[PDB]
């Protein structure tokens, strides 16, 4: 009710469950690739691989 | 009716890659 005490009030809940595995991702962050590079000492980043 | 499994039902515990090696 409106009017309930804040304890009893209702709330919403969402849980996000992350399936992290070292398999193809298809959920991923706001982010750019480069061109690849090869032959070469580089710092990479493969799908959060760092 | 019975059969012996022998060396059946062994499957790939995770998704890597690993060669020329013993894992446990
Ligand atoms: C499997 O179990 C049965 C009794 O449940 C037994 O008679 C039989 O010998 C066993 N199977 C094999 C391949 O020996």
């Amino acid at each position: 009710q409106p009017t309930n005490g804040v304890g009893y009030q209702p709330y919403r809940v969402v849980v996000l469950s992350f399936e992290l595995l070292h398999a193809p991702a298809t959920v991923c962050g706001p982010k750019k690739s480069t061109n690849l590079v090869k032959n070469k000492c580089v710092n990479f980043n493969f799908n959060g691989l760092t | 009716a019975y059969t012996n499994s022998f060396t059946r039902g062994v499957y790939y515990p995770d998704k890597v890659f690993r060669s020329s090696v013993l894992h446990s």
